[PDB]
């Protein structure tokens, strides 16, 4: 270890961790938690951003002086990546997107960009490269995002064979697109589900556990070159999950069945939004795709994390949707969701 | 200063710069010191 | 001695004239019309507003703003690492590390000032026995980053090499009063 | 061995006071998880109350116990009234403090601290 | 030339005299005047 | 002078520069490293020796109360030159 | 208040927090021409008190 | 040097916000009265104790 | 006559000493070690059982009308077994004189409140409690006054570190302000400044 | 001073005072910004005889 | 008639509005609030620049942390900031707010408001000359001049 990387201190905001990370995608739902957990134990975080400097403020405070170093980059410009990974010992590609744009395709974000980042990280002397694929990812899935993600992790491993690949499930938090989505269906007065939610399984995990797992894989020497499956402890059926949601939200739950060949058309329409669409055909298909069973893959308890069940961390997400009549309602008033094995 | 001008000194700048914050050509702080403690340089030969 | 502010009131004597005057005051709002007149007078006065950043507020040579390390006219640094400046700095903002320069002189390697800790008190420039550290006149040195406000030897030396034409004159003006 | 007593001339009366205080806290927890909109259950709060109480179970001087009860009543006042926000209440749970291990060997691997 | 002690001392004879007492002046009409004006205006308007 | 290192970073008058493998050079990415190009050692070397006809000379720097405390320097050793401890001015006994 | 801050600044260097009064007296004598300005300010301040 | 400078203390009768406001205004006026004297009679000499 | 030294009058010394004799012989049950200083200031030290009687006498008695409680302080001296030196500075408008009354306390040795005498002492006693840990009796509302709402410790105790034990920040994870153990980027620098040469031989402590 | 003999009358009547003689602005009635150099005095303890710090 | 040019001009307009109308919040903690006032005073007329102190956070656009931030006050500061609606900027005024300042090593001071909220501009001084605080306001104006949000949206 270089004399400036030896860890010193007790693991506080002003300590040293020995970690010099370059986090691609820090301006997202998960990147902010990752950067918080990194700057919390005194590590250097290099945060390349394409967005406006006004959208990195919430990050500017989650690290001591000099621990956060921001940079302007572009996915197409390869030098923008070399300059970022030029001094790191870790790289964390969280780049992703739940919809395609005028200028970017699922392929572009899930295959090429990770592949270039990995080429540069390898050529630059990086020791670790953490990639975040999906749990349900496969070259044989109906959704295009999952096919692209599987191809992308294949390429990342063909360019960086020691790349830690992390495969989480539908993540839930405050700024998420899963519980807030299943809560905001209410604006349409009813919940359209395929097969009435049955036949579908969801094993969701809290984002803080995922960030802890990433930050611990940063410095866990038994994790190099391994795949992980970050999944929650309990499996649910989409029906009972959404019912528990509307219970915490205390809204009226009117579920009706809906075949997928019209729900996907609905999703296309909604996706035509030139802004951030409220839903998409790919987000639809990603829903209603059952959740793979652990199938021997390592996990959070092997990284050093005890998963947090949804029944403890749902209200801090779903109290924002309640009305004045139900705000103060406690957690125990809501009947928990049925758990399954399948 | 057109009548009572300052005194001439080599080290004085000949081109004044404005506040250069949030740009390149700005100020980044660093340690002006050298290493205090030096590590042992392991040999390039094995014991055999 | 002392005086009364609201005891002036003496025993009550009232006439028809006094009653009518108080009545007009109460009915025509005399005393308020006078405040209206004052505010009117102020409307037709010249405002004290300066046109910043073109014309600026006055100052005096003694103004203590941004710090700078000076030099002798030969270019040699005035600091000798005596450390009075950090020994008295009541904010513990100064940090110094000295070492014999190759030529043997007593000079610094580190001279840092956390300008987020400085209270801009001036004790360092009145303690410096060589008039090396000063608190210059510049106050327009705000930043977009906290790190920029943690000055080191090079920053202060550059400031000194930037403001000397002004620092030296203000000193020449004020150094008899000290 | 002879001193002035604050309130209790023996440990049993101090224990009576401690029990009164435990009852007050046990009864209050629900009202303040409702009011402060805390995102915890009512059982976690009472477990935390019991833990903070046991934190000082080793005391035997009635004066220390009386002062601890005074401090606890001060806090219970600050909480019954909403003078303190959910921040100060969740300070008790230390949700962010990375828990230092009691394993000699881990303490050895990270740092020189005993 | 030479050099005597120089100091921001007041000028010989002292500074001018400073005003510090209240001078809220006295103005206005007589009261009877105000009421007469108002009453005459009312009467003319009524006519 | 301001010499550069194999990494391009400039070496300050303190001899400080980051090693090529040091991660602490990200702070200078898309930014600059502030150094003072006027090294006082070279400058005070560029000044000449002030001869004197007295064995003991004083040095207040210059400007009187604008310089440094007045120190007195012995100049017996004709091979060496006396250097002020505050400034770096050199003095030599003219007649030796 | 701004003019009196100017007095401060002239005599101390700071407008507001002048560490000027110190055990033994004051750090630094008055600068030439300050008492005149104080007189010019005091000869008029009464008028502003009257306005208020 | 108070006890070398003459001034009047303003005093209220009804302990209300009005009497206090008047007391403050008149204390400002008396501060002017005091500044006049401090200006006219300011002695020469040093400013800090002659004990180094 | 000398311009640097401070003019000293013995008349006030005599006045205050006579009044100290007065107080000592009129309250023998409580008074300890009356004393007067080179600077003219009267200091009456007492047993804490005498707080209320002493202060009430000094407020109500005719030759002593100290009916304005200027200050109320404490002083930690960890050496002595009773650390806290509680101080009552008082003022007589009728005689234009001041006086100071002192007691002593401990971590586990509380005293009585004087809000029945001087209502000005409510907040001052709350401050003493918050800062040093001294508990007062029969206080209407004794809580914290200056410290945070969940603050542990009494910061003015010499044994309490200047920088404390915790430190606050904002955590996006929980979306709250949290308290973490202290960790500084620059540690406070302790300067040993005491000269090793006796400076005032009038206060020399014989061995 | 820039006023013009009519606004002055108006505002003096409205306020009831002679403002033109007492202005909130400083027109060259102030000490300069470049004063000569001073020659400060010295205190009493600057003698060379009968000045022993044990006395004072 | 390129959409990129049109978007650049539209963003210029957006920023001009949000810039020439900056309504701060009546939030002053310590001495530095006095220089805030003085910057509201005739010599430096704030409204001259479009600046107006509104007392409700739900109406303000920026908050100047004008003094020392204690641990007993940080929750309220973060709450108020949270309650300010985006776009929201922050200005640290003085040395107490930037890094604790003269009270950095105290047990009841946060060593920088940048720990509790994110700061756009730092104004040094103890206290900062009102002229300096105005310099900082205009520095903020320019920073807003350089937001380029809609260009980013169009490039996405
Ligand atoms: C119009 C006349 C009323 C305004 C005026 O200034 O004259 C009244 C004149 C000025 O009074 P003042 O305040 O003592 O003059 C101030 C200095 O003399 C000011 O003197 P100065 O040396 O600073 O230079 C002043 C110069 C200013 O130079 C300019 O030309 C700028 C004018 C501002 C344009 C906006 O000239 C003027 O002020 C002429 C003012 C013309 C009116 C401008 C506003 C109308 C805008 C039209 C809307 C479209 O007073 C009178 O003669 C009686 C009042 C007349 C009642 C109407
Ligand atoms: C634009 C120019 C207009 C200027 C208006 C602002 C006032 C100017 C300053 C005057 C001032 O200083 O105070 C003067 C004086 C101040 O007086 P005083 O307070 O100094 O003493 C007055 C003495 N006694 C009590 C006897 C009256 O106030 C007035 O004169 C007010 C007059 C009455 C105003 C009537 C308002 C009602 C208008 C509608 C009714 C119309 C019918 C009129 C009936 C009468
Ligand atoms: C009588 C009242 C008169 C006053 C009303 C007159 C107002 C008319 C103003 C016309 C200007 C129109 C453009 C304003 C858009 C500003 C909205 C905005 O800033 O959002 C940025 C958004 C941001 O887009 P984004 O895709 O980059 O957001 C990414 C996600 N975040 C923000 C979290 C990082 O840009 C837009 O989408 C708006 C596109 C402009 C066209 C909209 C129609
Ligand atoms: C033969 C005749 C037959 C006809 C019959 C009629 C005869 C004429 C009678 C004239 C009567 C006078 C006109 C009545 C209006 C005034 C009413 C009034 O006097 O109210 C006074 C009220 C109390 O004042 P106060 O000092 O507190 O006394 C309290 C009692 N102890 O305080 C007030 O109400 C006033 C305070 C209001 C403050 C608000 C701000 C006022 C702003 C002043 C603006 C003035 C400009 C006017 C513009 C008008 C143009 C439309
Ligand atoms: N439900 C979830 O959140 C799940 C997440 N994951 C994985 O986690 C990762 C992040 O999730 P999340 O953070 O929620 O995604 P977000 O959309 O919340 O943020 C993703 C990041 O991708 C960056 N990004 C996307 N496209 C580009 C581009 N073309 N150029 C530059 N930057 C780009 C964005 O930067 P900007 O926003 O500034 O453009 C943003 O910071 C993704 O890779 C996803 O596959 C896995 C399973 C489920
Ligand atoms: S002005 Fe005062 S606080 Fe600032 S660096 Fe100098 S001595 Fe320290
Ligand atoms: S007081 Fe002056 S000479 Fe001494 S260490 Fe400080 S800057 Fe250098
Ligand atoms: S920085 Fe100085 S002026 Fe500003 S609040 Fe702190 S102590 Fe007061
Ligand atoms: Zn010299």
């Amino acid at each position: 270890l270089h004399h400036a990387v030896i860890p010193h201190g007790k693991g506080g905001r002003s300590s040293v961790s020995g970690v010099v990370a370059t986090v691609f995608g820090a301006t997202g739902f998960l990147g902010r938690y990752v950067v918080n957990h990194l700057g919390r134990m005194g590590s250097q975080v290099i945060i390349p951003y394409r967005c406006d400097v006004y959208d990195i403020m919430h990050l500017r405070l989650m690290g001591d002086l000099g621990q956060l170093t921001f940079l302007e980059w572009d996915a197409r410009d390869k030098d923008s990546i070399r300059k970022a990974v030029q001094h790191s010992n870790v790289v964390i590609n969280l780049i992703g997107r739940e919809w395609e744009t005028r200028n970017f395709d699922f392929e572009d974000v899930f295959v090429n960009i990770p592949r270039a980042i990995a080429q540069a990280s390898k050529e630059a002397g990086v020791e670790r490269f953490i990639h975040v694929s999906h749990l349900n990812a496969s070259m044989k899935s109906s959704s295009k995002s999952l096919r692209s993600k599987a191809v992308g992790e294949k390429e990342v491993r063909s360019v960086f064979p020691e790349a830690i690949i992390i495969r989480p499930s539908d993540i839930f938090g405050r700024e998420d697109r899963f519980l807030n989505h299943f809560a905001n269906y209410r604006w349409f007065l009813a919940v359209p589900l395929v097969s009435l939610g049955f036949k579908t399984v969801k094993q969701p995990v809290y984002v803080a556990d995922v960030s802890k797992g990433i930050v611990n894989a940063t410095k866990d020497p038994d994790a190099v070159g391994k795949t992980f499956a970050f999944t929650g402890p309990n499996r649910y059926l989409l029906f009972h999950l959404v019912k528990y949601i509307f219970g915490m939200t205390h809204r009226t739950f009117i579920p009706y069945p809906l075949p997928l060949f019209v729900y996907s058309w609905i999703g296309k329409l909604f996706g035509l939004s030139p802004f951030e669409p409220w839903t998409t055909k790919d987000k639809v298909e990603r829903i209603h795709i059952s959740d793979v069973m652990p199938t021997d893959l390592p996990g959070l308890e092997d990284l050093g994390v005890q998963p947090t069940p949804l029944e403890l961390k749902s209200i801090e997400v779903l109290r924002r949707h309640r009305t004045y009549r139900w705000l103060s309602s406690e957690i125990e008033e809501t009947k928990p969701a049925k758990t399954v094995n399948y | 200063p057109t009548t009572n001008p300052p005194t001439a000194r080599k080290f004085i700048w000949t081109n004044h710069k404005f506040n250069v914050s949030a740009t390149p050509e700005q100020y980044v702080p660093y340690s002006t010191t050298r290493k205090k403690i030096h590590e042992w340089v392991p040999p390039s030969t094995p014991y055999k | 001695t002392y005086k009364y502010v609201n005891k002036k009131e003496q025993e009550s004597e009232v006439d028809m004239k006094s009653a009518t005057d108080n009545a007009a005051r109460i009915l025509m709002w005399t005393e308020l019309i006078r405040g209206l007149g004052m505010t009117l007078s102020y409307l037709f006065r010249e405002p004290a507003t300066i046109n910043y950043p073109f014309e600026k507020g006055p100052l005096s040579p003694r103004f203590r703003g941004e710090h700078a390390l000076r030099r002798y006219p030969s270019g040699e640094e005035r600091c000798i690492a005596c450390k009075l400046c950090e020994a008295i700095c009541p904010a513990q903002a100064i940090t110094i590390e000295a070492e014999p320069r190759a030529d043997g002189s007593r000079r610094t390697t580190r001279y840092d000032i956390d300008m987020t800790k400085c209270i801009y008190c001036g004790f360092c420039q009145e303690a410096c026995p060589v008039d090396a550290i000063v608190e210059g006149p510049n106050f327009e040195f705000s930043t977009e980053t906290h790190e920029e406000l943690l000055y080191n030897k090079e920053k202060l030396l550059n400031n000194g090499d930037k403001w000397e034409a002004e620092i030296a004159a203000n000193i020449q003006a004020d150094y008899l009063y000290r | 061995t002879s001193v002035k007593p604050i309130f209790s001339r023996d440990l049993n009366e101090a224990k009576r006071r401690v029990r009164e205080l435990y009852r007050a806290w046990y009864r209050e927890v629900p009202n303040t998880v409702h009011l402060m909109q805390l995102d915890i259950t009512v059982k976690q709060g009472r477990d935390k109350v019991r833990e903070m109480f046991m934190k000082n179970a080793h005391v035997t001087d009635p004066r220390v116990v009386d002062l601890l009860v005074i401090k606890g009543k001060m806090e219970l006042q600050e909480t019954i009234k909403v003078w303190k926000q959910r921040t100060h209440v969740m300070r008790f749970f230390h949700e962010t403090e990375t828990p230092r291990p009691k394993d000699f060997l881990s303490k050895f691997y990270m740092g020189h601290d005993p | 030339a030479a050099s005597k002690v120089k100091q921001d001392m007041p000028p010989p004879g002292g500074y001018g005299p400073i005003d510090y007492k209240r001078n809220l002046p006295r103005r206005g009409l007589s009261g009877y005047s105000m009421f007469a004006v108002g009453i005459g205006a009312l009467i003319f308007g009524y006519w | 002078g301001v010499q550069v290192s194999p990494s391009g970073e400039k070496i300050t008058h303190t001899g400080q520069v980051y090693d090529e493998k040091d991660y602490r050079r990200v702070r200078f990415v898309d930014r600059q490293k502030e150094v003072n190009e006027n090294f006082a050692i070279d400058l005070i070397a560029q000044q000449p020796v002030n001869e004197v006809e007295h064995r003991i000379i004083a040095c207040d720097g210059g400007g009187g109360a604008l310089g440094h405390p007045k120190v007195y320097i012995n100049l017996d050793k004709e091979t060496k030159t006396g250097t002020c401890g505050y400034c770096g001015l050199q003095f030599k006994q003219h007649h030796h | 208040r701004e003019k009196m801050f100017e007095f401060y600044e002239r005599v101390s260097g700071a407008r507001m927090h002048a560490a000027y009064i110190r055990p033994g007296g004051v750090h630094q004598d008055l600068p030439l021409g300050l008492l005149d300005d104080i007189y010019e300010f005091s000869k008029n301040f009464s008028l502003r008190i009257d306005e208020v | 040097v108070y006890d070398q400078v003459e001034f009047d203390v303003p005093i209220g009768s009804r302990g209300d916000c009005y009497d206090r406001y008047l007391c403050r205004v008149e204390e400002m006026r008396q501060s002017l009265r005091i500044i006049e004297q401090c200006l006219n009679k300011m002695p020469p000499g040093e400013i800090k104790v002659d004990d180094a | 006559k000398r311009p640097t030294v401070r003019p000293r009058s013995d008349v006030t010394h005599k006045q205050l000493s006579a009044f100290g004799e007065y107080v000592a012989e009129i309250l023998p049950k409580y008074v300890q070690q009356v004393q007067v200083s080179c600077l003219d200031e009267l200091e009456i030290c007492i047993h804490p059982d005498g707080v209320i009687p002493t202060l009430t006498f000094l407020r109500d008695h005719t030759n002593a009308q100290f009916k304005s409680l200027a200050d109320l302080t404490a002083v930690d001296v960890p050496t002595r077994q009773n650390r806290f030196e509680i101080v009552y500075n008082l003022l007589s408008l009728r005689f234009n004189s001041r006086i100071r009354v002192k007691t002593y306390a401990d971590e586990l040795t509380p005293i009585d409140s004087i809000v029945s005498v001087h209502i000005a002492a409510n907040w001052y006693e709350r401050e003493v409690w918050d800062m040093f840990g001294v508990f007062f009796f029969n206080h209407p509302d004794l809580r914290r006054i200056l410290t945070d709402y969940g603050f542990e410790g009494h910061p003015f105790r010499k044994d309490f570190p200047l920088t404390g034990y915790v430190e606050l920040r904002y955590d996006d994870e929980v979306k709250r302000v949290v308290a973490e153990p202290v960790e500084l980027a620059q540690e406070f620098r302790k300067f040993d400044l005491n000269s090793p040469w006796e400076a005032f031989p009038a206060y020399r402590q014989p061995p | 001073a820039s006023a013009t003999r009519v606004i002055q009358k108006l505002r003096n009547w409205a306020s009831g005072q002679d403002l033109q003689a007492k202005l909130q602005l400083r027109y060259q009635e102030i000490a300069k910004r470049t004063q000569p150099p001073p020659k400060l005095p010295v205190g009493p303890s600057h003698k060379l005889s009968n000045n022993y710090y044990c006395t004072r | 008639s390129r959409a990129e040019y049109v978007v650049t001009k539209l963003d210029d307009l957006i920023n001009w509005a949000r810039r020439s109308s900056l309504w701060p919040m009546t939030f002053g903690l310590a001495c530095c609030a006095v220089e805030m006032m003085h910057m509201a005073a005739p010599r430096y007329d704030m409204d001259r620049f479009g600046v107006v102190f509104r007392a409700s956070p739900r109406q303000a656009d920026v908050m100047i942390v004008a003094g020392t931030l204690t641990n007993k006050m940080a929750p309220a500061l973060r709450k108020v900031y949270d309650q300010m609606p985006e776009p929201r900027y922050v200005v640290s005024m003085g040395s107490c707010a930037n890094g604790g300042g003269y009270y950095h090593y105290s047990y009841s001071v946060v060593r920088g408001c940048d720990r509790i909220v994110p700061v756009d501009i730092y104004v040094p001084g103890c206290p900062p000359t009102a002229e300096a605080l105005l310099y900082g306001i205009l520095q903020l104006q320019r920073k807003i001049k350089r937001e380029q949000k809609l260009k980013i949206w169009y490039r996405r």
